[PDB]
RNA sequence: GCCCCUAAGCGUGUGCUAAGUGGAAAAGGAUGUGCAGUCGCGAAGACAACCAGGAGGUUGGCUUAGAAGCAGCCACCCUU
């Protein structure tokens, strides 16, 4: 597995604060920092819907080569800020990395596969902690509960990692649960 | 006739039209058939 | 219906409608919900009538969980009496309620029938909402 | 009734700017 | 030709089948079986192999919950 | 504030509204219309219309007076 850098035009911001960030938006720009290993944090726009393409296209943790002044940066996506309302991303947080680097990241984990006919799935944890490459980091990491049965506990330990990607979550996390469905008697119980 | 504020196809058969400005269900079924008042 | 077990205070100032909710914003454990988009006190009855509303839709094979617990009490006072003499006494349990705020989560198979079933929860609701997803 | 509706709703007037006596 | 089901019950020795399909197994019946029922019912199938056949009479047990082993 | 009552624009340029909306109102209902943006299918003939096929095990199990695809419950297989 090896992901290819998604190139975003980047321009240094003139000027800092809400006033200047609320006008960025507003002509469709998102404000976002550059930070890094190297202590040297840039003040950079981009273009918002540039951006929300590439996070649609691969996820809240995209690799991107920023091109900053004619100088390209390699960058990982580090952390989002997202309006509850609008959903519009409000702010990104982007970290330089070097290839090769092991950089901490969470990924989400898909449920694929037909349970067992009396069966609900549920999830419990959206998302698991991972150790990876910079260019090795998986977009989505699936588990099948195509057979198990009730009661059965899928848990961190139990995903299938590629090469490379470590599990730094602790294994004892559940990742799925399992359980008989809901007779309509209990339904009624719940949340009385 | 049904009059109400809301009116909804019942069936698949209902077809929402407008009318001199009214919203309007008109149907085969002549039960489904109602007007927006 | 719920209501506290206890309270410390049983005759509270009313809860302030201001401010778009920071806590609560996402799904977290079904894979739909219900959304707020208005600021309202939900009360307990309102919250009982929307959840059984959805599990009449679903019938069984499905999981609800409810985001907000209505503790904030609301006091009335006796009718027909004139102003003064102290606060009345307590009689409606109410969530405050911040636009942003998931109020009702389900996990169901079937998305035609989730979102049909939350739709049925949003009519017994104060406010406006939407069906929210876990995904982006 | 409309009396204090109409009353009321006047203050929205472009000279009011939004304010009025008595609402 | 008979019913699918009936032979069904009449290969497993029981009276009536699940309420439950999935949630419940009234007896087992071998491949053999099966093969038998679906030679018996050949002039009454779309299928070309009695292998095939097997396979129909098969999701027949399925339905109501006969094991097939 | 600037058509006339009524001093000053029936001002200029580009659009929008058909409701006298403008010149009151909610939950909610709704092929109204304009602008922008995701995603599907299509010259390997899509969408609408019309011609023809839509089936065999099988009335799938259970429940019932009965339940044959079409009260209800469980499952939802296989073949040409
Ligand atoms: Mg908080
Ligand atoms: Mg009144
Ligand atoms: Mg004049
Ligand atoms: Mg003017
Ligand atoms: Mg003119
Ligand atoms: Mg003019
Ligand atoms: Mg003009
Ligand atoms: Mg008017
Ligand atoms: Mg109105
Ligand atoms: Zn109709």
């Amino acid at each position: 597995t090896a992901n290819i850098p998604n190139k975003l035009t980047a321009n240094v911001r003139t000027r800092t604060g809400k006033g200047a960030s609320r006008q960025a938006r507003r002509d469709g720009k998102v404000p976002a920092v550059l930070y890094g290993h190297g202590t040297d944090p840039q003040h950079l726009e981009l273009n918002a819907r540039d951006f929300a393409a590439v996070l649609r296209s691969h996820g809240t943790n995209a690799i991107l080569t920023l091109d900053i002044e004619g100088t390209e940066q390699l960058a990982l996506t580090k952390a989002l800020d997202v309006h509850p309302i609008r959903r519009n991303i409000q702010h990104a947080d982007l970290l330089v990395v070097q290839r090769g680097e092991k950089v901490t990241v969470e990924v989400t984990v898909l449920v694929e596969g037909d349970a067992t006919p009396g069966t609900l799935v549920t999830q419990d944890a959206n998302t698991i902690e991972i150790e990876a490459e910079a260019l090795s980091i998986p977009e989505q990491l699936t588990v099948s509960v195509e057979g198990v049965e009730a009661g059965t506990q899928i848990t961190a330990g139990q995903i299938s990692l590629p090469e490379g990607v470590n599990l730094i979550s602790d294994p004892e996390l559940l990742v799925v649960n399992v359980v008989e469905a809901p007779s309509a008697e209990a339904l009624e119980e719940e949340g009385a | 006739m049904k009059v109400n504020p809301s009116v909804k196809p019942i069936c698949d058969k209902c077809r929402v039209i407008r009318r001199h400005g009214r919203v309007m269900v008109i149907c085969s079924d002549p039960r489904h058939k109602q007007r927006q008042g | 219906m719920l209501i506290p077990r206890k309270v410390k205070h049983r005759k509270q100032h009313h809860p302030e409608q201001r401010g778009i909710a920071s806590g609560g914003t996402s799904v977290s454990f079904g894979d739909y919900g219900i959304q707020a988009l208005e600021h309202a006190y939900i009360t307990n009855r309102q919250i009982e009538s929307a959840r059984i509303a959805i599990n009449r839709h679903i019938k069984r094979g499905g999981k609800v969980w409810i985001n907000i617990f209505p503790d904030r009490p609301l006091t009335k006072k006796p009718a027909e009496t004139r102003m003064g003499s102290g606060k009345g006494s307590p009689e409606w349990w109410v969530a405050n309620v911040k636009p942003g705020r998931v109020l009702f989560e389900l996990s169901y198979p079937d998305e035609k029938t989730a979102r049909d079933a939350l739709t049925r929860a949003i009519h017994k609701l104060p406010i406006k909402a939407r069906i929210v997803t876990r995904e982006e | 009734a409309k009396r204090g509706r109409k009353k009321r709703d006047r203050k929205h007037s472009k000279a009011n700017h939004g304010k009025r006596p008595n609402a | 030709t008979p019913p699918a089901a009936k032979l069904l019950l009449k290969a497993a020795g029981v009276q009536k089948g699940s309420g439950e399909p999935h949630k419940t197994k009234v007896a087992k019946v071998t491949w053999d079986q099966v093969r038998e029922i679906a030679e018996t019912k050949k002039a009454d199938l779309n299928a070309n192999d009695i292998d095939a056949a097997a396979k129909i009479i098969a999701g027949t047990a399925r339905s109501m919950g006969i094991t097939v082993e």
